[PDB]
């Protein structure tokens, strides 16, 4: 129930739940899920529960060209997770954060079931 | 790069005629008169290398009766901005051929404006080449 | 900026003093009178005589075609017109308009119209319906008549050269110029017109070296040009481009930019003075009249830069010399077939650099731009300017993030990532590069292949091509030659284990990586890989595919063209002119899959 | 010495069927001194002197058209009216000389409409064009308020920028590039490859090498990486130069805790 | 004299009045940043005001006043369509009662082939015989010709 539990509950304003638990440990590293400056820019941050994992995704929606509107967040994944919900930040105007997150219910027992990479597309 | 935030032309007699204010940011006419008072006056008869005021650039050619001014930010080029001040300073004379006083802005009172429009117009230099200047005008 | 263009020597004679030039449009044909007195109408294509007629055998000065009416307007200084109907060279009438050398004529083309100046110092209108009336004279001269040219713009008003060095442009009431302007400070040769509509230029030559160009509408000179070599027999208005051509009396030619107008450059067929130039309308080909022969030259690329993302969006930039300020389109809404469809409209852009590559990155994405030598690529949706350099030759990294780069020495470097990769650094004798997948580096007339990472010589092929593409992860790849055309397998394994053996053929490249599976005797237009599918153009017009040992024809296409693209959800092929109007048929790459599957043994 | 109020009503006079080209010179100049020690100004006042100033113009003096364009040229901030004025307008720019015209511009820039513009630009593709530069340096300067104003329809502009991009006027030299940069500035990395662009180059009316400076360091200020192999040749042109306050601005900038590179600054200072 | 030269611009006016200031011309596009001119005629000396009419200063057309004295309207003849109703009458009748110091001379412009409707119906819509009313002549023209051009003036040129 670490500093990340703090962030388990930060998520937990939202209802949208397939489940989660309470925050065992966050990400080792934050990912940029758009590179440097793009058309849309993303930070990234992962955090894991004792039950699921949420990505929970920080950003800056670049281009004053642009909101970003109907927008969900797919992942497609290698090994293992099972898949609740791929999450939709309402709106996202430019250079502003906004929450979109994907969440997964995290498998324990069995040989190959948390690590994963998953595929992402914005729409 | 829009240098002059303001151009003056003094009297000996610590009073101004023209200015031309390139830009203004404390308003009125009368703001900019009461500024003359401090620094005019205090300056007045005597000119420096240098001066500043307060981050800000003070440039200006005198004569004995009269007293130029450009002023600019101390943040930048004494050579130039000299030479620029100068340029002024010598294409009117040059111009003139003479040392206004008092006189010569009655003397002329046109020649100032037009003068005053050539160089800068509001703020930056367009026009030079004093002799050229010279030449290129008398009309 | 660099001659990196088309230029062509098109077609060539040597002949005489070929005066004068007139063309046939409606099918390239191109008449010329000559110092001679015969006059000559030549195919250039194949360097074939149409028809040559000996009108008179005084030296022709002027000659026209009448396409509108099919037949071929001829006169001679004989004074006389004579006619030919030109749907054989069967001669149709004869009469004597102007008595005197007959210099220019010049037609309205679309009210049935020929004009006609001659030296008489006067000018005839002469109504060819009315079956050769002189319908109207239009007088105002002190000299002989020169020339005329119709402003076709306005058909209607025209202007008139002359060398008293005067010019008198002309409303139909005023069989008199609306005015005379003077002109030359040496005689006004000619008078020529600015093609766009838009803005109005005239271009008059003299031999004293001094150019002034005319506004109109303003009614003034606009300015005044000098720098020049030699007297300046021509210069003329590049239609195309904008460019300057200068001309001289000594056939010398100089071309300034209509933009630079820096001497962009000198050229020498010394085949002395311009005597005449015609030009395409179509504003590319061009025909001048030289002592020593005559040359044409072809000018152009066949493309505007564009490349499109897979939502549908062409973006190409420019539109023919536009400024690169117009890219987009994503459209908005569906139509048959047949019919044609609408664009949106936002440009993005305003570039300097004229190129005339544009490719995008594997994924669309990064187009790289190349032009007047250098690469711009750009980040595009940013506009953003991913990237610069200068070029000679290039090659993506495939995958979407690397490139190659062929210096103008020739030797290679490679950029990832603005690192050079020396892990691959054969430098040996190319031709061109060729990326993709599979390095190939093509060379002493071969096509050899190379690593990714190291160079090997993989295989070298008998010959060398023009053009590859590969499949769609490479697999099977399409290299375009000529006439005639392959389809490869490349097996991995056996490089694999070759490699981990080492001691091999590389001569040859090695015998024991590749294979040849079956090549096509082919002619394309523009081709395709539907992933290994080789959907293709061919340039006779038919649009195949190269399916199943078969090879069909979705559809013939009105000449040949452009893939505009075809976007596979919808299955779609978005073709596309060069002239922005897209069509598209659908197909269903199912279909095709279902076939390739099956055959595979892929029933199910 | 003298008073506004009569002279108001007064300047309508050369207005008035009054000829002496003289008189109404003066006028128009006290005018200008109410205005220029400080004056009040409205419309009405303004409206009158619309019909009051427009009619007065068959004039041919030269001289005449300068005083014209100063009054103006006034007008800007608080301007009324143009479409009279193209007309007028258009005389400058058919107009003989080159002078005319750029006085037009100038009052024009804080004051205009986006629409007329387009028409506007042709002319200013031939100002950009002209040889005799000077206009075309009037040209630059009324685009600055039409920056002020807006501009970015100026940005689209870029193009001509590069035709004129040649340049043999020093000041002149100078001129362009400082639109330049504003242009970049809002971009790095064409800039970098600008810098490229001047790299090839040297700089003809200096004050170009000036901004450029600070320029040149701009990017580099927040770690534009490499001072080594660039800046390193700019310096040492820097450094030679009798344009001694380049070698200065330089100079002054790198002012450096450890010494970056103590030593040669060292004798740059013996210099200085 | 102030005698203004109405009509748009595009009207070709100034293709008239050019032609006959100058002898030339120039597009029938009447001006858009005015015309005033100076022309002796019989060596008496008149000042040309040609508006290319166009609307929000045509609003304002009425925008100077002093020094009116004459008019030269020029209409288009032939023009179908812009000519009378509303327009028309508001236009005389204002200008006529503003300035009523100064003749009404009408001319009607690009005449060729009239592709009128009637010359008598209109000079009586226009209530040419509301006449009882200061020197007027109602004058035909296409410009080329000049159809009637020189009258205008000259009897103008009468005291």
């Amino acid at each position: 129930a670490t500093r990340q539990e703090i962030f388990q509950e930060q998520l937990a304003a939202v209802p949208e739940f397939q489940g989660l638990g309470p925050l065992f440990k966050s990400s080792p590293e934050p990912v940029a899920l758009t590179e440097s400056e793009t058309e849309y820019v993303i930070r990234c941050t992962k955090h894991t529960f004792s039950d699921h994992l949420v990505f929970q995704f920080d950003c800056t929606n670049t281009l004053n060209d642009q909101t970003l509107e109907n927008v969900t967040v797919q992942m497609e994944p290698t090994e293992a997770y099972e898949v609740l919900s791929y999450v939709p930040a309402r709106s996202l105007p430019y250079n502003q954060p906004g929450t979109c997150y994907t969440l997964v219910a995290l498998p324990t027992e069995d040989p190959t079931a948390v690590a994963c990479t998953f595929s992402c597309v914005m729409k | 790069l829009y240098t002059v935030k303001a151009i003056l032309i003094l009297d000996n007699d610590g009073d101004r005629l023209f200015a031309k204010y390139y830009d203004d940011t404390y308003p009125s006419v009368k703001e900019q008169k009461a500024f003359e008072k401090n620094i005019f006056n205090k300056t007045h008869r005597t000119d420096s290398e240098i001066a500043l005021l307060e981050g800000l650039t003070v440039v200006y050619k005198s004569s004995i009766d009269l007293y130029f001014y450009v002023i600019g930010s101390s943040y930048e080029n004494e050579l130039m901005l000299m030479a620029v001040l100068n340029c002024l300073f010598d294409s009117l004379s040059q111009m003139l051929r003479k040392n206004v006083e008092k006189r010569a802005l009655l003397e002329n009172m046109e020649g100032l404006f037009l003068a005053v429009d050539e160089i800068v117009d509001g703020g930056v230099i367009l026009e030079s080449d004093p002799q050229q200047v010279v030449h290129r005008v008398a009309l | 900026m660099p001659l990196r263009l088309d230029i062509k020597r098109k077609l060539t004679a040597r002949s005489d003093r070929v005066k004068s030039v007139d063309l046939h449009p409606t099918e390239p044909w191109m008449l010329a009178s000559l110092y001679n007195g015969s006059v000559c109408v030549w195919n250039h294509e194949t360097q074939t005589l149409v028809k040559t007629f000996e009108v008179c055998d005084l030296p022709v000065r002027a000659a026209k075609f009448v396409a509108r009416k099919n037949w071929v307007v001829t006169g001679a200084d004989d004074m006389q017109i004579r006619v030919f109907n030109y749907n054989t060279l069967e001669r149709v009438h004869m009469f004597e308009a102007h008595s005197d050398y007959i210099r220019c004529i010049a037609v309205h083309p679309t009210q049935p119209f020929i004009l006609t100046s001659s030296d008489d110092m006067l000018i005839k209108l002469w109504d060819w319906d009315k079956k050769w009336s002189c319908s109207q004279v239009f007088e105002g001269h002190t000299h002989y008549v020169m020339q005329i040219v119709i402003n076709p713009k306005d058909n209607n008003q025209f202007a008139s050269a002359s060398l008293d060095r005067t010019i008198k442009v002309w409303q139909l009431g005023s069989s008199s110029p609306n005015f005379t302007l003077e002109g030359h400070e040496k005689g006004v040769n000619c008078i020529d017109y600015y093609s766009g509509g838009d803005k109005p230029y005239l271009i008059s030559g003299a031999d004293d070296r001094l150019v002034k160009i005319w506004d109109y509408q303003n009614k003034t000179c606009v300015q005044t040009l000098e720098g020049h070599a030699q007297n300046v027999s021509c210069a003329s208005f590049h239609p195309e481009l904008p460019i300057i051509i200068t001309g001289s009396e000594d056939g010398t030619v100089r071309i300034w930019h209509s933009s630079t107008y820096r001497l962009e450059s000198t050229l020498n067929y010394g085949m002395e003075r311009v005597w005449c130039v015609a030009s395409l309308r179509g504003s590319n080909n061009v025909a001048l009249g030289y002592d020593e022969g005559s040359i044409i030259v072809k000018l152009g690329r066949e493309e505007p830069a564009m490349s499109m993302d897979a939502n549908g969006k062409i973006i190409w930039a420019k539109h023919s010399e536009v400024q690169q300020a117009n890219l987009k389109a994503m459209g908005d809404t569906e139509i048959k077939d047949g019919e044609r469809l609408p664009l949106a409209v936002k440009d993005m852009g305003s570039c300097e650099i004229y190129p005339q590559t544009i490719q995008h990155n594997p994924n669309g994405r990064f187009v790289v731009v190349c032009g007047d030598g250098e690469y711009i690529i750009y980040t595009a949706m940013a506009l953003r300017n991913k990237s610069f350099g200068s070029a000679q030759e290039f090659a993506w990294a495939h995958d979407s993030s690397e490139y190659a780069i062929r210096e103008s020495n020739s030797i290679v470097k490679i950029f990832k990532n603005f690192k050079e990769k020396k892990s691959f650094k054969p430098d040996f004798g190319a031709e061109s590069i060729y990326g993709g997948f599979l390095l190939g580096v093509r060379s002493v007339n071969g096509l050899a292949f190379y690593d990714w990472e190291n160079t090997e010589l993989i295989r070298r092929i008998e010959i060398q091509p023009k053009h590859i593409f590969w499949s769609d992860s490479g697999e099977l790849v399409c290299i375009a030659t000529e006439e005639s055309f392959f389809i490869l397998k490349y097996l991995s394994e056996k490089v694999l284990a070759a490699q981990e053996t080492h001691e091999g053929v590389t001569e040859d490249g090695i015998e024991d990586a590749f294979e040849v599976l079956g090549e096509i005797q082919e002619i394309v237009k523009t081709g395709l890989w539907v992933g290994d599918c080789f959907i293709y153009t061919s340039s006779v017009n038919r649009l195949n595919y190269y399916v199943g040992g078969e090879i069909v024809t979705i559809a013939h296409l009105d000449r040949t063209m452009y893939l505009l693209g075809y976007i596979p959800k919808d299955n779609r092929l978005y073709l596309g002119d060069k002239e922005l109007n897209i069509v598209s048929y659908s197909l269903l790459v199912s279909v095709l899959e279902y076939q390739t599957a099956v055959m595979r043994r892929d029933f199910s | 010495h003298l008073e506004k109020s009569a002279v108001l009503q007064e300047a309508r006079v050369f207005n008035e069927t009054p000829i002496n080209p003289r008189k109404c010179a003066h006028i128009l100049t006290k005018i200008l001194y109410l205005i220029n020690q400080g004056e009040h100004l409205g419309t009405t006042e303004a409206t009158e002197a619309f019909f009051a100033m427009t009619k007065l113009f068959q004039s041919n003096d030269p001289t005449l058209r300068r005083m014209c364009y100063l009054t103006i040229k006034e007008m800007s901030c608080i301007a009324e009216d143009v479409i009279i004025v193209t007309s007028s307008l258009t005389k400058d720019m058919t107009g003989k000389e080159d002078n005319y015209r750029g006085p037009a511009v100038r009052a024009l820039c804080q004051i205009t409409d986006s629409t007329m513009l387009q028409a506007v630009e042709r002319y200013m593709k031939q100002a950009i064009v002209d040889k005799v530069p000077s206009v075309s340096s009037s040209a630059l300067v009324s685009s600055l308020h039409l920056l002020k104003c807006s501009f970015d329809v100026v940005k689209r502009w870029v193009n001509e920028a590069q035709e004129a991009a040649s340049s043999d006027n020093i000041m002149v030299q100078y001129h362009a590039l400082g639109l330049l940069y504003h242009v970049r500035k809002n971009d790095r990395l064409a800039v970098s490859k600008m810098i490229s662009k001047f790299t090839r180059h040297g700089l003809k009316s200096p004050f170009a090498y000036c901004m450029m400076i600070r320029v040149a360091s701009k990017q580099l200020e927040e770690e534009d990486g490499s001072r080594d192999s660039p800046l390193f040749d700019f310096i040492e042109s820097c450094l030679r130069n009798k344009h001694e306050m380049v070698v200065y601005e330089a100079a002054s900038a790198i002012v450096n805790l450890p010494g970056c590179s103590a030593k040669e600054l060292a004798p740059a200072v013996s210099v200085l | 004299m102030r005698i203004l030269m109405v009509g748009l611009d595009g009207a070709g006016k100034t293709t008239v009045l050019y032609k006959l200031k100058l002898g030339e011309v120039i597009t029938t596009i009447p001006t858009i940043g005015f015309n005033v001119e100076t022309v002796q005629y019989k060596n008496i000396s008149f000042t040309v005001w040609d508006v290319g009419g166009q609307d929000r200063i045509r609003s304002l057309w009425r925008h100077y006043y002093r020094n009116t004295e004459g008019v030269i309207f020029v209409v288009d003849s032939n023009d179908r369509s812009r000519i009378g109703e509303a327009r028309e009458v508001m236009q005389r009748m204002l200008n006529e009662d503003e300035l009523r110091n100064a003749a009404w001379l009408v001319f009607a412009n690009k005449q060729d082939l009239p592709e009128a409707m009637s010359a008598a119906e209109i000079t009586e819509k226009l209530g040419l015989h509301s006449i009882r009313n200061r020197p007027w002549f109602i004058q035909a023209t296409c410009a080329t010709s000049g159809e009637g051009l020189y009258e205008g003036l000259e009897w103008l040129s009468n005291s």
